[PDB]
């Protein structure tokens, strides 16, 4: 089977600037003077979309900023002027031999200015507490870069082992990330304590931001 | 069966069906390609003109691709399934139209190979308050908890509210059940005038839950 090896594995490009992604093949993908190399884009949460076929032919409805080059074993996808909507994993594919094979993908990130998170806290619903479980949620919204530290404090005691974080992929419009930290406690442990606090540390923040609530009031 | 995710018990046979429009078109063929979770893409096989088929030798033991001209449908059947067959399956329609080759990958169907039973979600509000406000902006949302298997899709106001929506990737919990939250930022002025409803779709359990989120 032909193996396709892409480079780079990941890259970060400022809007307006050029992205260059290469794809190497173990064997020639050329037959009848045709280079059977395709390029695909998989945006966050979406199926793959054909961008280019036969090395250099743009698919319908693909912007002209996407261009394919190369022959034989060496191929290149160039995005001339990157847009925020281009955040995706890009994949090479060979159809010269069966089975068709794909590269392992190249992750394109969009470089933007530092943006501090907007922080929000959500107490557990009374409906959920009746079931015996309390989920406390803290939201970090519209921030860059991805690195952030979220610490939970219950009655001023830092928590460990009882929190899970989830992060969105970069937004297609503003190139930011958002993050959820969910603290999960038994109903009893939740009712044993009063002050629930989310402390956030990020490059965009000169000092940590704390969002807090007292169990019982709003 | 396309864009209808669900469960297929280990050792059983996965049967997926796709509705195709273009048996009439030139160059027409359907490829079946899968993407395991967190992974890349794997080509399984194709069915062409006249029901001629080609298969990847990794699955030739257990893979049959068929077509039904009566119902404009193409099907995949994968026998003796294991957890390694857990993946998004794509029915890829391809051919020539206008002056260009095209591929339509569809929506994809997440198939989870599990002996565990389906469970619909418990939906709880992430209610707006003074602690969910920033400069005239309020955050609100829905916590979608204890569902199996993936996936859950979340809309707001039946698709009318799209700006400011962030649906987080699901987390597998200790319990073997999944949880996610979908949030939206809105004007704090709208909290008393606009209704906010999360529409949560769990096709594996045949369940759809609408939750109105009200201010505190």
């Amino acid at each position: 089977d032909i193996v396709l090896t892409q480079s780079p594995a990941s890259l970060a490009v400022s809007p307006g600037e050029r992205a260059t992604i290469s794809c190497r093949a173990s064997q020639s993908v050329t037959i009848f003077s045709i280079n059977l190399m395709q390029w695909f884009q998989q945006k966050p949460g979406q199926p793959p979309k054909l961008l280019i076929y036969r090395a250099s032919n743009l698919a319908s409805g693909v912007p002209d900023r996407f261009s394919g080059s190369g022959s034989g074993t060496d191929f290149t996808l160039t995005i001339s002027r990157v847009e925020a909507e281009d955040v995706a994993v890009y994949y090479c594919q060979q159809t010269r031999e069966s089975p068709p094979t794909f590269g392992q993908g190249t992750k394109l990130e969009i470089k933007r200015t530092v943006a501090a998170p907007s922080v929000f806290i959500f107490p557990p619903s009374d409906e959920q507490l009746k079931s015996g479980t309390a989920s406390v949620v803290c939201l970090l919204n519209n921030f860059y870069p991805r690195e952030a530290k979220v610490q939970w404090k219950v009655d001023n005691a830092l928590q460990s082992g009882n929190s899970q974080e989830s992060v969105t992929e970069q937004d297609s419009k503003d190139s930011t990330y958002s993050l959820s930290s969910t603290l999960t406690l038994s109903k009893a442990d939740y009712e044993k304590h009063k002050v629930y606090a989310c402390e956030v540390t990020h490059q965009g923040l000169s000092s940590p931001v704390t969002k807090s609530f007292n169990r019982g009031e709003c | 069966q396309e864009s209808g995710p669900g469960l297929v018990k280990p050792s059983e046979t996965l049967s997926l069906t796709c509705t195709v429009s273009g048996f009439s078109l030139t160059s027409y063929y359907v490829q079946w390609i899968r993407q395991p979770p967190g992974k890349g893409l794997e080509w399984m096989g194709f069915i062409r003109s006249g029901g001629n088929t080609d298969y990847n030798s990794e699955f030739k033991s257990r893979l049959t691709i068929s077509r039904d001209t009566s119902k404009n449908q193409v099907s995949l059947k994968l026998s003796s399934v294991t957890a390694a067959d857990t993946a998004v399956y794509y029915c890829v329609r391809g051919g020539e139209y206008n002056w260009d080759y095209f591929e339509y990958w569809g929506q994809g169907t997440l198939v989870t190979v599990s002996s565990a039973s389906t469970k619909g979600p418990s939906v709880f509000p992430l209610a707006p308050s003074s602690k969910s406000t920033s400069g005239g902006t309020a955050a609100l949302g829905c916590l979608v908890k204890d569902y199996f298997p993936e996936p859950v899709t979340v809309s707001w106001n039946s698709g009318a509210l799209t700006s400011g929506v962030h649906t987080f990737p699901a987390v597998l919990q200790s319990s073997g059940l999944y949880s996610l939250s979908s949030v939206v930022t809105v004007p704090s002025s709208s909290l008393g005038t606009q209704t906010y409803i999360c529409n949560v779709n769990h096709k594996p359990s045949n369940t759809k839950v609408d939750k109105k989120v009200e201010p505190k």
